[PDB]
């Protein structure tokens, strides 16, 4: 045996990252059978765009699911999580009014 | 026994028969004071050691920085760590030791 790495750089190695108390692994299928569409609101998303979704892009697109504790703002994300089990679809993002994105 | 040569005299050497030449001079010092440099050599020489070994022993070092030495090799290599400190501390002055160890942490 030898050094181990926590990270991969250019070399060529195996890394091994440090052990992590709490996560949780997913895995996703694709399938095509039927097509459904609602509204909601995320955390990001391109707003007021057509957004395609499958099981292993629910998480990249759309978002992080927000926190019950914020209140009224995470059925949504829930309802897509059940909905997306058996098929992909699409999805509308609605954003307030007094929304901004950074810009330099 | 091993042995060095002068390459200029070989040319032209001779050997004759001699009996029971004894060697001289070789002494072990005073190895109750050995610095921690020695300490953190032979740290550095037994982590690139070409063997395969699956656990790392204090074997009553009681010098901070080897213990941290130590405990850095047994991170690197993903192995296990049995370190000791000083037996003669009282029951009082052994819990600052485990700290001043420096392995406390995640």
């Amino acid at each position: 045996q030898y050094s181990i790495q926590q990270s991969l750089g250019n070399a060529s190695g195996v890394a091994v990252s440090p052990i992590n108390a709490d996560a949780t692994l997913s895995t996703g299928v694709a399938l095509n059978s039927s097509l459904w569409a609602g509204i909601g609101v995320f955390a990001r998303g391109k707003p007021f765009t057509v957004l395609a979704v499958t099981e292993s892009n629910y998480e990249d697109v759309l978002g992080e699911p927000l926190k019950p504790s914020s209140g009224s703002q995470f059925e949504p994300i829930r309802h897509v999580y059940e909905a997306i089990q058996q098929t992909s679809g699409y999805v509308v993002r609605a954003v307030p009014d007094d929304a901004k994105f950074p810009i330099i | 026994l091993r042995a060095v040569v002068n390459e200029e005299l070989i040319s032209t050497a001779k050997v004759t028969n001699k009996k029971s030449l004894a060697f001289t001079g070789g002494t072990n010092g005073d190895q109750s004071k050995i610095s921690t440099a020695a300490y953190l050599r032979a740290v550095k020489v037994l982590n690139n050691a070409p063997y395969m070994y699956t656990a790392v022993l204090g074997l009553g070092c009681y010098d901070n920085a080897a213990i941290t030495a130590l405990g850095k090799i047994c991170a690197d290599r993903l192995i296990d760590g049995f370190f000791d400190v000083k037996p003669t501390l009282t029951y009082a002055e052994a819990l600052p030791a485990v700290e001043d160890t420096g392995l406390l942490g995640t």
